[PDB]
RNA sequence: GGGAUUGCUGACUGAUAGUGCAAACAGUACUGUGAAGGAACUAAUGAAACUGGGCUAUAAGUGCGCAUUCCACCAAUACGU
RNA sequence: UACCGUACUGCAAACCGACUCAGGUGGGCUAGUAUAUAUACUCAGGCCAUAGAAUCAACCAUGUUAAAGGAACUCGGCAAAAU
């Protein structure tokens, strides 16, 4: 009867009929061109005077290893 | 046969096949009974198992080169007989015979001749069902050998709480402060460290 | 303004006499290319005839003329 | 006056009337959603998407 | 298996404005996917030697950022990225008519297309590699040119 | 360096670079965090190469996209393309590396695991 | 007489159906002696529209049947020409029948599978715009004598001095 | 800097599915678009 | 009372029947603003209406797959293979 | 200095009316004779695809002209004409 319980049952019902977006989901997929849906991005800042300011600690940093060249493990193991 | 397929109760509850592939068999029924052949492949379906033999149940196959009309080529091909329609030929009298699953010594199960003395010289040998070995054709680039892949590199002896393993490098100490051997110089080049440096140099000059 | 009963196959056939076409009693046939048309119509290559070999016209010599081409 | 064109489309009004949150805002809307679930409808509300 | 949840337009309207995180960690084990599209064969020969192009277009997932694509290319592939331009695309609709005629309709997963403009690596800048004619003569020639024909119809023979 | 995703560069020539298999979880449990980090980066770059290479050809992946493209199951000579088989092995390797890392994160005792679940 | 058989059941069903109608065509209406025939299936015309042209070529010899088809502007006459040309090709090259003695002794129009549509009448009432189809069966017999051509062949406008 | 048969409408262009550009997209729908060229300060039509 | 496994259970039904659905995706397509309503479609065989033409004018065998009971190994208490 | 929109259509064959439906659908910009965004012709621009082909039916719809009269028509100068 609670609000969260109804939403959880809706999501469990939507767990079935999932995968590559068949049926009604083909039309419902076009809601992203109709109501400005925000995608799964991480926000890097905030507007103060309408000019966006990217906070430098929220800029993306990738900890790549020192050398991936002549490293002795490949993505494939011999049979 | 019956055209439903799913109404059939699934047979072969214990998976044991008296006929194997590559063996001489006798066709018991159909358009060509009394003939013999060698089994090319057995389709092990629990509901409708078939056996394809060497050049016996020959029917013309209309191979359809993709087209709307009558453009196709025709090739004779061995149609699949039912598994029950065939029986193994014994090598002595040329007549069909029943194969039994006799147990010999060492706990192994073999295929005997259905005799009251089932022993050596009555065993029908069964060939192996697999030969796809990629072990030949290995050692290509982008591959690693099994002995290299099984190194015990991981140890829990290290990795203990080390908040001060920084070594003080601009952001190569940030990762081992958040818990790391060497960051690439290109990765630190991506987060530019020269926007303030140019303003500092211009102010100095 | 509405049929009161269903028309029978015999009555329908009798009513449909106006819809039929009359057969034509003459045809102009080209001996070469086997083309078929009316005797008052050109049916050679200038009109629609992809089978025309030009043998339908058996003589056409006209070399001499003189004029001012306007350019 | 010709009839038949009562449906004047608007995304704001469609989501604000028959969307998930107005259905969840009231108890009887929540039993409407619950019997939509018990029937087995693939689309629970007019604004559901993924 | 856990997968993509349904989202609701009223729910994103009500619980709106995602906030920036308080801390950003350097990304060990990143989950980010890029692929090129088709190149012209002369561009493919341009990549085969010296490994560079001025403009390369990529398919990504729509949960990425221009900063993330620029940082990933600079960090991993050693490139110099000047600017990124991102386009959000819908999936293609697919039709796969069934044993009884149903018109089974699918939709591919939504993707983001990035246009990445590159920069010459170090000292190699010569490979930008490009008489006159008056623009008055260009416009006067393009005004006396014959018009484009109207588009034929799919049943129309020309 | 755009040659890395630009092409296999061994496929235009008629030779196969990878003739092997993908990593398994029991072998991956024996590798250290640094070795898993380097293998993860190499495997993601291989994933970008394979996705680009099967995007230049018009061949599906995942065996669920094949139903969408109306391509028959198994008997199509498309599941037998080398790039698709390598792509499935690379996805298995990345999934198994993720599974090993959460197993090691769940195998800890103090607040170090709250930091171990922040880099995975 | 086909001691062999097809591999798939669909091809075997089709081949047996074909032999059953080749039995029914022989020793039935006509049959007997050697006959060139054709069956043009799924003509995109109504049965009445085809029957308008088929009543002209019924019983005529082959050349004046081609003449009667070639002298009208109807769309159905081109399909009737296609059927007559297919029957002539079968009779002359598949069989060994003599030309210039072929008579169109059997031609008729049968129903085809229709495509149902919809038409929008006023006040909300539905209608139809069904697309009709038909089949053509042409049988060309060979006469014992070359027959009267029924339409006098005259010289064209091109044949002029 | 411009392909004027395309501008006047008598030739096909790069990205031919646009057929009516806004203020931006003039630069990239031009058939003579050079990626190596620098990008102007205002990006006009 | 209710929710899932099993039925050597059925003088229950057998594709206009039986659940609304035996099916690649049925509470689907589709209808409606919405709550809500809500189909058709198995595999062969191919009846009639209908429309053209013609005419008339030996209750058996043989193979496979299991189930029952014998046997010999059994957890040794229901059979475990 | 990120994220979302950017194709195409938008008095309409792409929206709302079961339809390629003579219906309904908001705001803005504009040249000359000329003078008002009215009216006639025209600029920039667009259009002459969604049944075609001839011909003297009757009749129907919509109009032009009509001798001498003139509401005598008709329930009622309704409708046309007229200013
Ligand atoms: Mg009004
Ligand atoms: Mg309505
Ligand atoms: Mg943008
Ligand atoms: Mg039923
Ligand atoms: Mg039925
Ligand atoms: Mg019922
Ligand atoms: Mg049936
Ligand atoms: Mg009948
Ligand atoms: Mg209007
Ligand atoms: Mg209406
Ligand atoms: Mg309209
Ligand atoms: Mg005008
Ligand atoms: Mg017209
Ligand atoms: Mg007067
Ligand atoms: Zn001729």
């Amino acid at each position: 009867i609670g609000r969260e319980a109804v939403v959880d049952l809706i999501q469990q019902s939507a767990a079935k009929q999932s995968g590559i977006r068949k049926g009604w989901q083909v039309k419902a997929a076009t809601w992203v061109k109709r109501v400005h849906v925000d995608r799964g991005d991480v926000k890097v800042g905030r507007l103060e005077g309408g000019e966006f300011q990217v906070l430098p600690h929220l800029r993306p940093r990738y900890f790549v290893p020192a050398d991936l060249d002549k490293f002795q493990l490949k993505p494939y193991v011999e049979v | 046969p019956q055209a439903l397929y799913r109404s059939i109760q699934p047979m072969f509850k214990t998976n044991r096949w008296r006929i194997c592939r590559d063996d001489l068999v006798y066709i018991l029924s159909g358009p060509d009974k009394g003939k013999t052949g060698k089994v090319l492949e057995i389709i092990k379906d629990t509901r409708t198992p078939q056996v394809i033999v060497e050049g016996r149940n020959l029917r013309k196959k209309k191979v359809k080169t993709g087209t709307g009309p009558d453009d196709f080529f025709v090739v004779t091909m061995e149609a699949p007989l039912h598994y029950s329609q065939v029986q193994l030929v014994d090598p002595q009298t040329g007549k069909p015979m029943r194969v039994i699953f006799a147990y010999t010594a060492d706990g192994t199960k073999v295929r005997s001749r259905k005799v009251p003395n089932p022993s050596t010289a009555d065993i029908i040998a069964t060939p192996s069902e697999e030969d796809p070995d990629p072990r030949v054709g290995l050692t290509g680039p982008k591959d690693t050998s099994a002995s290299l892949a099984r190194q015990a590199t991981y140890t829990p002896s290290a990795g203990f709480p080390f908040r001060v393993r920084n070594l003080e490098r601009i952001w190569a100490e940030l990762q081992p402060d958040a818990d790391x051997x060497x960051x690439x110089x290109x990765x630190x080049x991506x987060x530019x460290x020269x926007x303030x440096x140019x303003x500092x140099x211009x102010x100095x000059x | 303004a509405t049929p009161k009963k269903k028309l029978s196959l015999h009555r329908r056939g009798n009513r449909r006499v106006w819809y039929w076409l009359k057969r034509k009693t003459e045809v102009a046939k080209c001996s070469y290319c086997g083309a078929l048309s009316g005797r008052n119509q050109m049916f050679s290559g200038a009109a629609g005839n992809s089978a025309c070999t030009g043998q339908c016209v058996e003589q056409a010599p006209t070399p001499p003329a003189s004029s001012y081409p306007a350019e | 006056g010709n009839r038949g064109n009562t449906y004047q489309p608007s995304r704001r009004k469609r989501v604000n009337r028959h969307g998930l949150e107005k259905r969840l805002s009231t108890p009887q809307g929540r039993e409407v959603l619950l019997r939509r679930l018990r029937k087995g409808r693939w689309r629970i509300t007019v604004d559901s998407f993924r | 298996e856990q997968e993509t949840r349904l989202r609701f337009v009223s729910s994103e309207w009500r619980s709106g404005r995602p906030q920036p995180p308080e801390r950003r960690i350097p990304i060990c084990f990143p989950n980010i996917t890029l692929q090129m599209m088709k190149l012209t064969p002369e561009q493919m020969d341009q990549v085969k030697e010296t490994g560079w192009l001025r403009e390369v277009a990529f398919k990504t997932t729509p949960d990425v950022t221009k900063l993330e694509i620029a940082a990933f290319l600079q960090s991993v592939y050693g490139m110099n990225v000047e600017r990124v331009s991102t386009i959000n695309y819908l999936g293609r609709r697919r039709l796969a008519i069934s044993r009884n005629g149903k018109r089974l309709w699918w939709r591919e997963d939504d993707w983001k297309k990035a246009y990445v403009i590159f920069r010459p690596p170090a000292g190699q800048e010569h490979l930008l590699t490009r008489q006159q004619r008056p623009v008055i003569e260009q416009i006067r020639e393009a005004a006396r040119a014959p018009r484009l024909p109207p588009r034929p119809y799919p049943w129309e023979r020309r | 360096d755009v040659e890395n995703q630009g092409g296999l560069a061994c496929v235009p020539k008629p030779c196969v670079s990878s003739t092997g298999r993908g990593w398994k979880v029991e072998e991956l449990r024996l590798k250290s965090w640094q070795d898993l980090h380097k293998l993860w980066y190499v495997s993601l770059k291989e994933r970008n190469l394979l996705l680009t290479e099967m995007g230049l050809k018009h061949i599906p992946k995942d065996a669920a996209h094949q139903v969408m493209r109306r391509i028959p199951v198994g008997a199509a000579s498309v599941e037998e393309d080398p790039h698709r088989l390598r792509y499935t092995e690379v996805q298995n390797t990345l999934r198994h590396i993720r599974q090993v890392l959460e197993e090691r994160a769940a195998a800890e005792l103090v607040p170090k695991l709250r930091r171990e679940m922040l880099e995975v | 007489p086909r001691n062999w058989m097809w591999y798939d059941a669909d091809d075997e069903r089709e081949e047996r159906r074909k032999e059953r109608q080749r039995l029914a065509w022989a020793m039935g209406p006509g049959g007997g002696e050697e006959v060139g025939a054709a069956h043009l299936m799924d003509v995109p015309q109504s049965m009445k529209k085809m029957q308008r042209i088929v009543k002209l070529v019924r019983g005529l010899p082959y050349p004046d049947a081609v003449a009667q088809c070639s002298l009208v502007p109807h769309k159905a006459a081109r399909y009737m020409l296609q059927a007559l040309e297919a029957a002539h090709a079968d009779a002359t090259e598949v069989k060994g029948l003599d030309a210039e003695r072929l008579v169109v002794g059997t031609v008729f129009v049968t129903r085809g599978a229709y495509e149902p549509g919809i038409s929008y009448h006023s006040k909300g009432r539905p209608g139809s715009k069904t697309f009709h189809r038909s089949h053509i069966r042409v049988v060309l017999n060979q006469a014992a004598e070359r027959p009267a051509p029924f339409a006098r062949i005259v010289a064209p406008l091109m044949s002029r001095r | 800097k411009w392909d004027w048969k395309w501008v006047l409408g008598k030739a096909s262009g790069r990205k031919p599915a646009i057929t009516r550009p806004r203020r931006h997209q003039w630069h990239y729908c031009n058939p003579e678009y050079d990626p190596a060229a620098p990008l102007p300060e205002v990006l006009r039509s």
